[PDB]
């Protein structure tokens, strides 16, 4: 779990020393910024069924061929599977917004995604299209405060970069 | 043994938390969690391969050595699995001179330099008697490996301070370059080929290039040449009330 | 390993449940005393060496058989190893106090320690005494109740943190039992 | 390695001088734009893959001899190897921008790189072109001047940071020359 | 140099990844607390010839034997050397209060102090007496604000522990 | 490595000559003072720590620039290492004195030392001074000429051993020059 | 270069022994089968501008969307680049049919293909469509003898499997 605390205590463990004030300073950094980053969590927590709604259909509209025979979206419950599979990524960005680091994302959704998406022939461009849809769908002032929108987008484009 | 630059001008070494969990009643070691294990393997790749810029087509063949490693935390067996792979041999055994491969093993798996000609001879005899895997097994199961790194840390270039011989220090710095220095600059042609068999030392500039930051590297060089003259017989006197005596 | 925020995340993942506003009172209250926990951890790590030196000496105080020939703490080598182990237990309980979770204690320090001590012949009761002195020494520093060693703090109650660190020392004590 | 605060400390240590109030305008002003630097670094690292993929393609654009047989970037191995390098240099200049000092750039990445490229036969001019393309789009992202990729920021001038990162790319360009 | 930035960027280097927001959070922690920790910067800088004044003489008073023949303080300029040698530690706590971590102290004054203080027969108890003198010579209301005194003392007792 | 008996053996092997009675006056005389050499080596190793601590302090005595900031012996780390260098030299010259041959010095000491000091920036002249202080007090102890430190011996002349150990220190001094 | 001789010479080098008859036996295996393997060398060499002709257009027909704006085939000379980029794979299968092993293919076209095809956003499904087109576009009796057709197909589906 890549978190602000797990970095500093693992460093202290490797050096074999007690936590110094340079370590405590980072948790102070958490103390300030949780309030801004926790606001986005609740926003995504409640409104999560609507964002996957708009994201999956945007994915399928941008690549209409994917419903053709022999492609990933050839029947019904595969489309339902797709919508589930983006629901998972929304869940993981919520978890990462809570922990403070990219801990949950890079070991539960990113780690090993490349095998599943290549052997099951799932184009990653379709995932990144749906994610980039929500990246700009959001307007920072109305939906959230100013700084929750920054950090939500910073977590979203993290996995955008990771999948590309 | 003081390491005036081991843990203050250089970071601490990296590896498994501790060997007590190896005693294993319910688990073999505290699940370092997958996110503090991928950086361990990233660290090992940067060491045993030494910045070889390995693509993922070539990291699709080290899957089996990795998959056992995260399951059973011995580091030493992980590097034993790595050094016998085609990824290790194709880079370090294929295009290279013999003592080049032998000397690269000291950099990769032991983190020091060969201290003498007889060590190289012993490795050569040990290779000739049936394989190179015997070379790696001798190094890895060595005493020196147990009392330096063990089954917990990545093998790293440790500044010991209390070297058994000084040329060991020189030849540690020449094999270890700077960062963004790899091991296919020369096409074979080991750097210590001449200096091991002859007994002289290495270039001062290339040793100074590998020193850590803030160590007044390179300075103090008199402008005349650097290698000493074995045949010199200088007279240096002491100081006595009556005169000077050349107690030689 | 885990911390307080990664606790609830894995608990909710077992339900496939989002972390909603109902579960965030625990964490938002965890953030309320954030400065309190930081004010406590440096107070403890600020006296780290004295606490260990006092603890092993107190161990020896009512068990003089450990000095005796054949004692587990007889020679200077043993006086050195047992004095380390004070640093290791104390460092790991400080890590756990800082993270707000003991998920680092019994995987990375306490995992397999009882068997290691059994093989080495380390007496358990005396080690438990050493741990309980350090524990009684911990709460004293967190609550600013030490006889000397006046530390400047902000006024309030740190009693919950005192119970937390006592619970952490408890599981060290019970792990080797 | 060093950072902005550890710069002045070693400079004053050469004089055996305390760090007094006269030398702390530079650092206290460094802390003034602290949020600016953080607002800049994620903007850069947020487009890391696209910047590299654009940079090597731009390299190839006006030097089609690199694709040709015998070109240094001929086969897929060499594209892959070259592709790494665009991102790796970018990571170190991002580290240097974050620390406010290029002490972790010319001591962890650029030390001995010219000789490594000379031994490997890597063309210098094309690599310098790749670095400059990356430089220009670094400033484009810091100043929010990119044609697309509208990023929300706080209003003000980040020009000093733009100059800083340009100077960092400069020393990469001059290190391999 | 053990600093708040050097921890996180070294961790990112070891993991081979870009700086994430979990990393930036620690530098935010610096952003808050530099003001408190650099307020003591003047206090040590402009007042330093007086603190070594009171510290060295307290050291020599607490252990009067040290001036006896055959001890460390047997002539004059060795006493001057002692006062210099505590001046160095004051200069290093100032540096550490500036960098944010224990970087300067544990590699310039602590690293290797052992052998030097044993082979030259210098009792470490004398060093720790002088340092503990200044640790409680400090007053919270008069000397600094409230929080500078905490962190100055936290740096002082750092070396008061290592020397022990 | 070699000793006094293994000296003549390799010298005669270059001639394919047996070691006859003509060559054994040198060795049989070497055995005559055997107790003298043993009486000398413990006298030297008996004061090993004091000799080194006196030597580096004497070094510093007339070169106060080594303490100064930027000096090679500035911080406690560097005193510690420089303290370590004195013991390594003294131990090896004691080995050579014991074996009666310096075949252990320049293969496992001087051999590859000058370059190590050049790369590290160690000043040669001050180190030569440290070696010569150690040399002078080596002869002082062998000849029982030290101002204090009265050691009981057997009456006779150890002057030849004094010249031997002086010659050994000479080649340390000339190896790093 | 993964060849029949390369494996035997390298194994003997690793064991540090002279070439035995078990080694010579493999080169005998080469002696038989080169004639069948190199009969297709004519067929690929003299007929190659036609196979890329039929393969690239089949690729673009099976995925018509990729000519759309923002996709890989958005202008002209990118289509020419696509045709070149399949010409390269035909060249490499010819080289592999000559050496006897998959030496040239897995180090000149396969090694590292995954970085270029993701960061430049090139769908591998398009490559495998064009290659599978030529895999069954061959009928053995008219085109070749019986055994050249199997070994050509065995080399083709090698990289089909590698890209998938
Ligand atoms: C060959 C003839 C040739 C190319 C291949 C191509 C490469 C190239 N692109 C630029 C200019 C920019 N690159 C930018 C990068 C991105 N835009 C995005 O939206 C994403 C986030 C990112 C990667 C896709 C941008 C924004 C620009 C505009 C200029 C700028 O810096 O903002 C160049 C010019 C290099 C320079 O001087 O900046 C090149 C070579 N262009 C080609 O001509
Ligand atoms: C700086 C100006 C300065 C010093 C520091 C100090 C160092 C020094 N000492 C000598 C001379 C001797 N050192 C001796 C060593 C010892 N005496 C003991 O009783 C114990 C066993 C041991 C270590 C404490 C002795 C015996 C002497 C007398 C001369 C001798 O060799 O016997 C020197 C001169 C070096 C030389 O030429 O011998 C120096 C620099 N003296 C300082 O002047
Ligand atoms: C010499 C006493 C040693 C030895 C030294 C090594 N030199 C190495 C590389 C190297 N040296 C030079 C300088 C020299 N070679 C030249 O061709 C010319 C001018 C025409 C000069 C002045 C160069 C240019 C290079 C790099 C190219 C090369 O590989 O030769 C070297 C390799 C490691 C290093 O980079 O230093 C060594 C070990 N080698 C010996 O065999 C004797 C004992
Ligand atoms: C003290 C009188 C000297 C001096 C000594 C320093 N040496 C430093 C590092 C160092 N020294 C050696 C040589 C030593 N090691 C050996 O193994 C042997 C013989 C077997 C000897 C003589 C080595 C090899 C090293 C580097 C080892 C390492 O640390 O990795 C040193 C460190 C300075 C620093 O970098 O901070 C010092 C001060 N320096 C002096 O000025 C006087 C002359
Ligand atoms: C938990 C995280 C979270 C978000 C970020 C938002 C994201 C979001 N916004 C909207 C819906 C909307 N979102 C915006 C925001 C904007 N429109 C713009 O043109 C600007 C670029 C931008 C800032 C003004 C607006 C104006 C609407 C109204 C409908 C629309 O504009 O299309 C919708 C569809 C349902 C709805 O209309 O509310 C969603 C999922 N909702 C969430 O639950
Ligand atoms: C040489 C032979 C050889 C093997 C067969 C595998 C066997 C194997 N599988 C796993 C490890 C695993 N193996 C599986 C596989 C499965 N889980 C299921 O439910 C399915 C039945 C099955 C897939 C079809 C999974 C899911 C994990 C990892 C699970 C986890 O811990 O997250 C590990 C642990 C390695 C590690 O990660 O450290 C090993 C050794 N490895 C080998 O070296
Ligand atoms: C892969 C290719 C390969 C080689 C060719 C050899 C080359 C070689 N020979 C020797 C080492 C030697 N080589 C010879 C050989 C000879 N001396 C002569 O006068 C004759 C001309 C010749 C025999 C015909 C001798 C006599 C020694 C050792 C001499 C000694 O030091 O005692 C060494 C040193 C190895 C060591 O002992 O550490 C090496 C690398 N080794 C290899 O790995
Ligand atoms: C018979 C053998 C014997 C000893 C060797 C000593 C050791 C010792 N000291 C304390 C007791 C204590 N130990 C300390 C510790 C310290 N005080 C300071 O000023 C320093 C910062 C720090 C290390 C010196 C404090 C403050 C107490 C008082 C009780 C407490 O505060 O916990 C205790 C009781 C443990 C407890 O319940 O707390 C023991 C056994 N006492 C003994 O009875
Ligand atoms: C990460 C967590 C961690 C620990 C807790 C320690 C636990 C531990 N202690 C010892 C080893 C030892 N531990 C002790 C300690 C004690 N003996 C007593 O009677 C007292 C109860 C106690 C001191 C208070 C002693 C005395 C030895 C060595 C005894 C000997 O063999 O001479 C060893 C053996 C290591 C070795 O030497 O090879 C280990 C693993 N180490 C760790 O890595
Ligand atoms: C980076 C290092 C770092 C720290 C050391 C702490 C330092 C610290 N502690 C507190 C603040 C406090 N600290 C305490 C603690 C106590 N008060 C008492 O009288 C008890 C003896 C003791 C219980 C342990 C209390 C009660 C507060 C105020 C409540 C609160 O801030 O939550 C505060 C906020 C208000 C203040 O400045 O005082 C800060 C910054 N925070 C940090 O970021
Ligand atoms: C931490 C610092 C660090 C770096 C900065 C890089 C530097 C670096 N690059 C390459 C390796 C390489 N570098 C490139 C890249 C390029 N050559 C060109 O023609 C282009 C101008 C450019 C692409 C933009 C190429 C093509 C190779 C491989 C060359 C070969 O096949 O030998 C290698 C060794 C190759 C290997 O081991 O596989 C190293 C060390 N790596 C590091 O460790
Ligand atoms: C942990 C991650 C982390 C971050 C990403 C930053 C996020 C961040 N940026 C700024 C704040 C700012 N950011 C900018 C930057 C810009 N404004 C522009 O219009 C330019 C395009 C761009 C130049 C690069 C400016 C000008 C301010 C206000 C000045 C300042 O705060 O110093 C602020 C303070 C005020 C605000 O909330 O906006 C914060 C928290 N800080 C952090 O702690
Ligand atoms: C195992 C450890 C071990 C030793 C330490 C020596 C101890 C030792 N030294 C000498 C013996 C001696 N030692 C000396 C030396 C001296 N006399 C002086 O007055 C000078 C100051 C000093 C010169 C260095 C002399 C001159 C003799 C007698 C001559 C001789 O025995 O060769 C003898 C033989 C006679 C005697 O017992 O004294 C022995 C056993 N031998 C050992 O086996
Ligand atoms: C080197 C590899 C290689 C191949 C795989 C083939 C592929 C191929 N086939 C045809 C062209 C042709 N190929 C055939 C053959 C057949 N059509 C069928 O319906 C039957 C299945 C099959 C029996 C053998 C026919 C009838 C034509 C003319 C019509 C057409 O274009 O398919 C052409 C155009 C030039 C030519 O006629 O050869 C090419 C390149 N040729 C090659 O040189």
């Amino acid at each position: 779990m890549k978190s602000v605390i797990t970095t500093v205590v693992s460093a202290a463990d490797a050096a074999g020393r007690f936590p110094s004030n340079s370590d405590l300073e980072s948790i102070q950094g958490n103390i300030q910024r949780s309030a801004a980053r926790l606001e986005a969590a609740e926003k995504l927590a409640g409104n999560h069924e609507a964002v996957v709604k708009e994201a999956g259909d945007a994915c399928f509209a941008k690549y209409a061929y994917l419903k053709n025979p022999g492609e990933a979206g050839e029947n019904q419950e595969k489309i339902n599977k797709c919508y589930r599979d983006v629901d998972h990524y929304m869940r993981l960005v919520n978890y990462c917004l809570v922990v403070g680091g990219t801990g949950p994302l890079d070991e539960w959704g990113i780690a090993g995604a490349r095998e599943v998406y290549r052997t099951l022939n799932l184009p990653t461009s379709a995932y990144v299209a749906s994610i980039a849809y929500t990246r700009d769908r959001l307007c920072v002032p109305r939906d959230m405060s100013a700084q929750a929108g920054v950090e939500f987008s910073a977590y979203l484009d993290y996995l955008i970069n990771a999948l590309s | 043994a003081f390491s005036s630059i081991q843990n203050v001008l250089t970071d601490a070494p990296l590896g498994t938390p501790s060997a007590m969990g190896f005693l294993d009643e319910r688990t073999e070691k505290p699940l370092m969690g997958p996110s503090e294990m991928d950086e361990l393997v990233y660290a090992v790749y940067k060491q045993v391969f030494g910045n070889a810029h390995i693509m993922e087509s070539e990291r699709a063949e080290l899957r089996d050595a990795e998959s056992l490693f995260r399951y059973l935390r011995d580091v030493r067996e992980f590097v034993r699995a790595l050094a016998k792979s085609n990824a290790y041999t194709s880079r370090f055994l294929q295009g290279n001179q013999q003592y080049r491969f032998f000397e690269l093993n000291f950099k990769h798996l032991l983190g020091r330099g060969p201290r003498s000609l007889e060590e190289m001879a012993s490795h050569s005899a040990l290779y000739a008697e049936g394989g190179f895997e015997a070379v790696i097994d001798a190094i890895l199961d060595s005493d020196e490996y147990a009392q330096e790194f063990g089954s917990t840390v990545v093998p790293y270039c440790r500044f010991k301070g209390e070297y058994p011989t000084n040329e060991e220090f020189n030849r540690m710095l020449v094999l270890k370059g700077a960062n963004s220095t790899s091991d296919k600059a020369g096409k074979g042609r080991s750097k210590l080929c001449y200096s091991i068999a002859a007994g002289c030392s290495q270039n001062w500039l290339s040793m100074s290039k590998a020193l850590p930051f803030g160590t007044e590297k390179g300075t103090g060089f008199n402008l005349i040449s650097s290698s000493r003259n074995p045949a010199a017989r200088p007279r240096i006197g002491t100081k006595i009330p009556g005169g000077v005596v050349f107690s030689s | 390993m885990l911390d307080a925020f990664s606790r609830v995340v894995v608990n909710s993942d077992a339900k496939a449940a989002y972390v909603g506003g109902s579960d965030l009172q625990a964490l938002k209250s965890f953030i309320a005393d954030g400065n309190k926990r930081l004010d406590a951890v440096n107070s403890i790590v600020s006296n780290a060496s004295c606490m260990v030196s006092d603890a092993v000496s107190g161990m020896i105080c009512e068990n003089p058989g450990l000095i005796s020939p054949g004692g587990n703490c007889y020679t200077n080598r043993r006086m050195a190893a047992c004095l380390r182990d004070g640093e290791i237990i104390l460092r790991y309980v400080s890590y756990a106090l800082l993270a707000g979770d003991a998920s680092v204690l019994e995987d990375r320090c306490l995992n397999g320690l009882k068997e290691t001590y059994i093989a080495l012949g380390v007496p358990t009761n005396s080690s438990i005494r050493a741990v309980s002195i350090m524990k009684a020494q911990a709460v004293a520093f967190i609550t600013n109740t030490a006889t000397e060693r006046k530390m400047s703090f902000a006024a309030g109650d740190c009693t919950s943190l005192a119970s937390e660190v006592a619970s952490y020392f408890d599981r060290v004590g019970a792990a080797i039992s």
